[PDB]
RNA sequence: GGGGACGGGUGAAACAGGAUGAUCCCGCCGAGACCGCCGGCCGCGCAGGCGCCUGCCAAGACCGCCUCUGUCAAUCAAGGGCGAAGGCCGGGGGCUAGAAGGCGAUCAGACACCACCGUAUUCCCGGCCGUAAACGGUGCCGCCCCGCGGCCGGCGCGCGCGUCCCGCCGGCCGCCCAGGGAAACCGGGAGGCUCCGGGCUCUGGGGGGAGUAUGGCCGCAAGGCUGAAACUUGAAGGCAUUGACGGAGGGGUACCACCAGACGUGGAGUCUGCGGCUCAAUCUGACUCAACGCGCGCACCUCACCAGGCCCGGACGCGCGGAGGACCGACAGCCGGGCGCGCUUUCGCGAUCGCGCGGGUGGUGGUGCAUGGCCGCUCCCAGCCCGUGGCGCGAGCCGUCUGCUCCAUUGCGACAACGAGCGAGACCCCGGCCGCGGGCGCCGCGGGACGGCCCGCGGCAGCGGGAGGACGGCGGGGCGAUAGCAGGUCUGUGAUGCCCUCAGACGCCCUGGGCCGCACGCGCGCUACACUGGCGGGGCCAGCCGGCGCCCGCCAGGACGCGCGGAGCCCCCGCCGUGGCCGGGACCGCGGGCUGGAACGCCCCCGCGCACCAGGAAUGUCUUGUAGGCGCCCGCCCCCACCGCG
């Protein structure tokens, strides 16, 4: 199922972004 | 394309069916979506029914017949053979084969 | 065993029917020799003559005994002409009651 | 409790389970889930969804109606409610299954599939979440539209009277006339639409980037919702047709496939190709089947390669020169394997013409992926196709068959097809059998056999036998469809485009040498590994087709003549006798012949006496005169076959 495999690596990448911009402001 | 008008299952007035095992490949498959074929078959082999009768003590025995119905989901019924893929004509024939 | 070919059973069609009273049915040297006349069948190569002939035996034992089609018998056809031709005597053919009497014939009514 | 040893599990296993008695059988009890078969082209619900029994509570559509109201309606941003599963937050509950985790297999690996154990979860209550291929991938309300059936609910009409029949209304459906559509299909619309307008809401505008970024809102979180641009690219996509492929199904079919058997290769010693290596050169072609004893026998020639050499065999036509000298020949020495080849030299000869230019003649030189022709392969296939008519916008289908039969589109029964044609068969060569004619010689012309007969079974086509008959159901060959291969050959060719070369020649010759070398890898073959054999005498048997004598020599071979002519195996008697032996015959030293101009080629005599004691993983060919064994001839050829064709 790569297109819901793509949503899951997109999510789990958002995630990451998500807890980078946590550490800053 | 769209291959069948039933899209494959029998669900007409309907948004949700129940679920069936598969009895071969225990997989989940909407009661709609299933070969369903009923069969009678006698308790014993057919080869060794006359003798089982003459073995019998009771007499006016009646063999015991076993009555099961058999699911099947499309994927563990096709490599059985119980449903075969047909023409695109042959396919809309309805008729039970025999 | 060996299926014949389209041009040895087309052949042997045509000679039966055209030689019907000159071939006979269970013998194949009888036939073979009404086959290679040169005149009511010409047949060039030896083994081509041999193989009609013996469709052709074959054929015959057939047209006696209940005929096939491709073959037309001037015999039988006398007689499905005679049965075709026949008339029933009287006829019988010629001897919903409310449709009757709805046209208002009313015939056999009471 | 009983009884006794294996259970589980799989595709086959294995990991757990068991004399602490498993599995199995029966009684009994606890726990939670779940409601079978009936169960559906049944029904209900706004969708998501909904099946134990017994109540309780409130509904809803539909139908019937001479009941009431009087436009109260339609569709809907925002807003409200609902929403499978999984997830989350509190309480519980916990039987099963089971994301995670752990194991046992698998495999090259496998932390996958499969087995096994098992946590969250699954279940209930109170909430969050707000999503699904939430699908009829088809918004809602309205009108008309063509037949033909099924089911469900309500109602009406006849009729004996039946869960009939014919309607009506609402629903769920199947087929489908038009019509629509790019088509699949829709036809209760996807109809009434380039002949375009009933009303309302929502969404899209090439494919990515990207549902990303950022901002907002929402949620406890997971995430939801709203949603870019820079930048990149020439297509992405739909539906259908034809091929190809499938670890897709149904038919078949073949010892180039297997069963069942045979006889082998691979192991070894040799023969002989190919790659690699080495070379002065080891000329090259080509590499799965469909390259590798193949390009028909390499001392020279062949021969295309290497090291020296020799000329013209550069025609013809022009400007020029030129017959007493264009050209061309040489003795002796000298150099040079050599050749007046050249040189020294000093005698010959006669346009056989020279030169320059233009134009040739050649070339086994390249490019087979520039080509012809020829062959190989697909295909030991049975398939390929035309005219007219039919179907589709068309590509392209029908004929040309998903039935049966056959070696085979081989037939038959059909059939929007109806008639054809090619290939298949027929044909041709051979063989065996019988006549007739001929005859230095067995060789000319015919016949015979066709699944005909008989018995069963089959509309049929045929099928299985039985027979008779030399011969039985394709006896063995030759020929070979359609469309292709970018298969191979330019080194077979006065086949040939173009490039190269073209008198210091890639012309054509001449001498010498290579192709035949060889740490090695591989493909045909050959001979062995012995006693069913080796070795000695004797018998002696062919066929494609075919000469001999006499004398000498150990043979090999020779001389001199002439007109002719023939196998092994096997059989028979001896011997050796299980020993690498007398199996086997590789090597290697004298020697005797041959052929040619010349051995390095071949033959032969006495030595000499290698592996190999039956060949691993693999692999090939074969069904009667076949396999295998065993000889023999021919092709190429001075000689020469472990090769090919017979």
């Amino acid at each position: 199922m790569r297109a819901k495999w793509a949503k899951k690596r997109m999510r789990k990448l958002k995630r990451k972004r998500r807890h980078m911009k946590a550490r800053s402001k | 394309p769209v291959k069948r008008r039933n899209n494959g299952r029998s669900k007409y007035n309907c948004g949700h069916t129940n679920i069936v095992r598969c009895q071969n490949c225990h997989r989940c498959v909407p009661k709609d979506k299933v070969i369903k074929r009923f069969t009678i078959r006698n308790i014993v082999d057919n080869t060794i029914a006359d003798d089982v009768l003459n073995a019998c003590v009771i007499q006016g025995f009646a063999i015991p017949k076993l009555y099961n119905k058999v699911q099947y989901c499309v994927s563990c019924s096709i490599h059985n053979h119980i449903v075969r893929v047909r023409s695109r004509e042959d396919r809309k024939i309805r008729t039970p084969p025999k | 065993g060996k299926v014949r070919t389209k041009t040895i059973k087309r052949a042997a069609r045509k000679i039966v029917e055209n030689n019907y009273e000159s071939l006979k049915p269970k013998d194949f040297q009888n036939n073979k020799a009404i086959c290679s006349k040169r005149n009511v069948a010409i047949i060039p190569s030896k083994r081509l003559r041999n193989k009609v002939a013996g469709y052709v035996t074959t054929l015959m034992n057939r047209v006696v005994k209940g005929p096939v089609h491709g073959i037309s018998l001037r015999l039988q056809e006398e007689e499905r002409e005679r049965r075709d031709n026949y008339a029933p005597k009287k006829s019988e053919f010629d001897v919903t009651q409310q449709m009757i009497d709805s046209i208002g014939f009313k015939c056999m009514s009471t």
